[PDB]
RNA sequence: UAAUUGCGAUAACGAACGAGACCUUAACCUACUAAAUAGUGGUGCUAGCAUUUGCUGGUUAUCCACUUCUUAGAGGGACUAUCGGUUUCAAGCCGAUGGAAGUUUGAGGCAAUAACAGGUCUGUGAUGCCCUUAGACGUUCUGGGCCGCACGCGCGCUACACUGACGGAGCCAGCGAGUCUAACCUUGGCCGAGAGGUCUUGGUAAUCUUGUGAAACUCCGUCGUGCUGGGGAUAGAGCAUUGUA
RNA sequence: ACGGAAGGGCACCACCAGGAGUGGAGCCUGCGGCUUAAUUUGACUCAACACGGGGAAACUCACCAGGUCCAGACACAAUAAG
């Protein structure tokens, strides 16, 4: 059935919270698991003028947005496959699945 | 039945204006045990009465032909699957031909065995027994030996028994010997009534031994199938899941749905 | 279809799109921030002010509305957005709150120096460290002055000033031209029980028992 | 302006029901959403209901979201001729 | 459809099949998806669909309380209804005669003839 | 001492902000957790040469294993560690060894009190006032100009050559970006000197562009101290693309 | 605060030892000037001059010569289904 969960939170404290009852929760029920594999940070920067008029020293900043990414992939017949996403939303933390 | 956005208190004076305070309570801790499963009625208009049997053995027994109404999703999903499912059955809508698929769901394939019915309170213990001295035994030739603390069969007698109904504590004395007890080795499905009385004293003595069983089943390594017979259960997704039952089958009607209306009033004194 | 390079960059401005909207809408009701919460097919958002009847109204009309109006902006299909309309708790901590009672005591006619020096005594009161609030544009004269009122202690270098202090800023519309708010409020971090509990340089000893000397060779068997 | 009145009547009624209607402040663009008609007109024709307090009205990025107030729902009645409490935006 | 999938949901997770809604030999319920697929039963293999004195009297009888029993499910919503001696029942239908008072001034009138 | 950073002396004591600490990034871990959206080895099918045991290889549903290399999460790791000199022997300083790191380890983010009549009304549906508000300083359409050139300045790029120019070949990176009601990043095929064009492809992206096979670079050839094959504004002619133009 | 005053100590927006340079030549761009109908405009040592994130063909646009529209909400009064 090739159960394949993402995860894509802007934070990682709560993201790996999320992600470490998962793998547990599929042990827990005796089921075959490939684990969560992080993808490189996503940095998102943004550079621009300090100032909002034209003058001055020539000050910039650069801001700097973190998207880290998990996943896990799960195999397991259906009934058991429905009774993982209705649970463990948290804020900030979507989680998709793709069957298949 | 529409989940409103909150539950808000509101606290008033009666003397003064305004002297209001209010609270806005958010609910969210909203988990899959925190519902009821129950079933819509679905269009089951076609039965499989008497005729739909491939036994003509019972077929010349229980004059009433047509098949009970009200096991619409039960019907012969456990008279040839072996999967443990849930029948919760408010009143008298069926308990006793619907307590009779034992020998419907496994006896035909392994006859001979001492399927053992389970009642909670004593009392149920001579009308389970004493209405099938007519109905089964002479039919069937196969013979029923009750199990009580006021009884002391041959336990020869026992073990050549085809159903034994015996209560959970008299249960637990026989249960204390799965050891080097011999008669218990037969188990191959175990049903009982009225099984949401674990609020109640005699509760525990129950629960204890369907944990029993799944280790039975756990350590030796074979499926046991199990059945449960009770009312409308408020909890029912927990239940199901400490039972072991599976998607295929399962048995949550309301009030709602009786064989015979029923009316209800409210007074205070 | 929308990558996530760019779906969670529109996730945050929809965030942003509705705070603007609130400060807007229900200022007066002491609006102090709000979080988007996202469920597979359950959008729910949670509203933070200290007069919670007042955002939700007889019927629970003012919310029903302020989802009604988020309902069709945001095009989303019927019952698939949910307000939720809670207090905020320790309202005299709150520098977006605070920041709207100096808002509303300039507008009465009430002394810069005694309405600020009011507000201060409070969030101090209320649990705060430190705090500070910031008038600045015409005092009395028509040549721009800012008056500064403090008390406390706050820090201005680190990262600790982001995790141990808020940001307030609400602009005062006055027939004198605009004078400006601006508040940072230095919560306890004693009570912070999220991440860090105190200040990085803070380093603190468990005070131990002292024991005599036995002087002695003793036995106790068993 | 002038204009005819089956959209100002289209746009009161619709109003009447759900009590909020949402119109972009992008002149010209012709096309209102889930209205047929232009947001010139949408734009335009309420804040004359503010004018005489009937609507209120936000920016908000310029988006303008509307939604008429506590008396703004019976004038518009006599102006459809519905009855009294026949559909208000005040369902539950 | 030829589909080789056999869905044995019974109904659990898909709609069952309104024209075949079970299996006529060994009672399993057929879906929607288990039946344009096949006409055929996924357990036992028998045919679902074959290419008032003369019925038994009891099997049309039987089906009289299961639209009952329907309507009794459908019509379950207000079964939980409750007297009380404290119910006002106010008996209108959704309004108290659009909010105005004039069919009981005939009553006062009534009250003037006295 | 980089430091109102410390020792200490002391009509001051106890405090506070700045400094530091803080945190992001960078190098260490053959250690925990793992991983065809990463790789490595072996094993199946298979190509070439000596064939004898090899070397170079190709192969996704051929498998199995692993996490050194790549990813992170969780952690440790530097505090000048230790040794020797010098100083009331006080903060310290200097040298040496070890250590991935010993000029707060490098680079940053952060960053006070007071002030400028600095810049900004041409970001603001932020605003006080003044002007105008209907052949409007408002809005919107066609075409100009913001680029016009006697000259004077500032940031610059390109060179004046053999450490060179040009023709061939050798052949190596990192930070990034990229389509849904759109038409983005485009491989491959084919056409075309070239510019570029056409039929398809994968990609909402550790998996496709992309090993971004870049250049300066390396070697082999041509030239040869000639304002020359240096240098390429100037002009002119033609061929495609962008976009209504 | 200032000192062609003193002590002590710093800094390649200082110097020393030096590199690579710029100021010389072509061009790209910005500012002044000249011009024109207009060549919109802010900033003039450090702390302006490849700066307004300003590499403007329309648009951007503020300017020049022209052409359409009113977005006058609302209230009051006037005309008024010949
Ligand atoms: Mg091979
Ligand atoms: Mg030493
Ligand atoms: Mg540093
Ligand atoms: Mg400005
Ligand atoms: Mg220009
Ligand atoms: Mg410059
Ligand atoms: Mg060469
Ligand atoms: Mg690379
Ligand atoms: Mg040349
Ligand atoms: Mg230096
Ligand atoms: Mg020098
Ligand atoms: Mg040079
Ligand atoms: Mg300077
Ligand atoms: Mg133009
Ligand atoms: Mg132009
Ligand atoms: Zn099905
Ligand atoms: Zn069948």
């Amino acid at each position: 059935i090739k159960i394949r969960i993402t995860l894509t939170s802007t934070k990682v404290k709560q993201l790996e919270n999320v992600s470490s009852n998962i793998v547990k929760n599929a042990e827990q029920h005796n089921l075959v698991k490939k684990g969560p594999v992080r993808l490189p940070t996503k940095v998102l920067k943004i550079s621009t003028r300090k100032t909002p008029n034209g003058e001055g020293s020539k000050t910039w900043e650069t801001y700097e947005m973190r998207i880290h990414k998990r996943y896990i992939d799960l195999e397991a017949p259906v009934q058991i496959v429905k009774r993982i996403t209705q649970i463990t939303i948290e804020p900030g933390v979507d989680v998709e699945v793709v069957v298949a | 039945d529409p989940l409103p956005p909150q539950v808000v208190v509101k606290v008033v004076s009666d003397t003064w204006i305004g002297c209001e305070s209010t609270h806005a309570i958010s609910f969210q801790h909203l988990i899959r045990p925190f519902n009821e499963t129950l079933q819509t009625k679905l269009l089951k208009l076609r039965p499989l009465p008497t005729s739909a049997l491939q036994n003509p053995l019972i077929e010349s027994i229980y004059p009433f032909k047509y098949f009970n109404p009200m096991q619409t999703m039960t019907f012969y999903t456990l008279y040839n699957t072996n999967e443990n499912a849930f029948v919760g059955s408010p009143t008298g809508s069926g308990k006793t031909i619907v307590a009779e698929l034992a020998i419907w769901h496994a006896f035909k394939t392994f006859p001979g065995k001492k399927i053992v019915y389970i009642a909670p309170m004593k009392a149920l213990v001579r009308e389970r027994v004493d209405d099938w001295r007519k109905k089964i035994t002479p039919v069937t030739g196969d013979k029923v030996v009750e199990l009580t603390g006021d009884s002391l069969p041959d336990p020869k007698d026992v073990h050549d028994a085809t159903i034994v109904i015996t209560t959970p504590e008299k249960f637990d004395g026989i249960s204390r010997n799965w050891q080097t007890r011999k008669f218990v080795q037969d188990v191959s499905l175990i049903i009982m009534d009225e099984i949401h009385l674990l609020a109640s004293d005699r509760g525990p003595i129950l629960e204890m031994i369907v944990s029993r069983m799944n280790y039975i089943s756990s350590q030796t390594k074979q499926p046991v199938r199990l059945l449960g017979m009770s009312t409308a259960v408020s909890n029912a997704y927990d239940m199901a899941g400490w039972l072991g039952v599976k998607d295929h089958g399962l048995y949550n009607f309301p009030s709602s749905v009786r064989p015979v209306p029923l009316k209800m009033y409210i007074d205070g004194f | 279809l929308i990558s996530k390079k760019r779906k969670l960059v529109a996730d945050g401005v929809f965030y942003a799109e509705l705070n603007e909207f609130f400060t807007r809408e229900l200022a007066e009701e002491g609006y102090s921030g709000v979080e988007v919460r996202v469920t597979p097919t359950k959008t729910e958002v949670i509203i933070r002010a200290t007069r919670t009847q007042d955002v939700l109204g007889e019927n629970g009309r003012r919310i029903n509305e302020l989802t009604l109006l988020v309902q069709k902006r945001f095009k989303y299909a019927p019952g698939t957005i949910v307000l939720y309309a809670e207090r905020v708790q320790d309202r005299g901590l709150s520098a977006v709150a605070q920041a709207e009672s100096m808002k509303f005591k300039l507008l009465n006619g009430l002394a810069i120096r005694r309405a600020a020096y009011g507000v201060v005594r409070y969030v101090m009161e209320s649990g705060a460290k430190g705090c500070e609030v910031v008038v600045s544009g015409k005092l009395r004269a028509a040549r721009a002055k800012a008056m500064k009122f403090a008390d406390g202690f706050l820090i201005h270098s680190g990262q600790p000033v982001n995790d141990f202090i808020d940001t307030a800023t609400r602009h005062v519309l006055m027939r004198q031209g605009v004078l400006g708010i601006k508040v940072k409020i230095m919560r306890d971090p004693a009570k912070s029980r999220t991440g860090p509990k105190a200040l990085p340089d803070a380093v603190t000893i468990i005070e131990p028992k002292e024991e005599e000397p036995i002087l002695a060779p003793s036995v106790k068997d068993y | 302006m002038l204009m005819p009145k089956e959209d100002r009547n289209k746009i009161h009624q619709y109003l009447f029901q759900e009590g909020v209607v949402v119109a972009k402040k992008d002149f010209n663009q012709a096309k209102h959403e889930e209205i047929d008609t232009k947001n010139l007109y949408v734009i335009k024709a309420l804040q004359s209901l503010t004018s005489k307090g009937y609507v209120k009205t936000q920016f908000s990025w310029q988006y303008y979201y509307y939604t008429l107030t506590e008396e703004g729902v019976e004038y518009l009645r006599e102006y459809l001729n519905l009855p009294e409490h026949i559909v208000p935006g005040t369902y539950i | 459809s030829g589909s080789s999938k056999n869905c044995n949901c019974q109904g659990t997770r898909h709609p069952v099949f309104d024209i075949a809604p079970n299996c006529l030999h060994c009672g399993k319920v057929v879906c929607v998806i288990e039946g344009l697929n096949k006409g055929k039963c996924g357990h036992c293999h028998e045919q679902l669909i074959s290419d008032k004195a003369e019925e038994n009297p009891e099997l049309l009888a039987a089906q009289e309380r299961l639209d009952r029993l329907l309507y009794f499910q459908d019509t379950s919503a207000e079964r939980t209804k409750i007297i009380d001696n404290a119910s006002d029942f106010d008996m209108n239908q959704e309004v108290g005669l659009w909010g105005s008072a004039r069919e009981r001034a005939l009553a006062l009138k009534k009250q003037q003839r006295n």
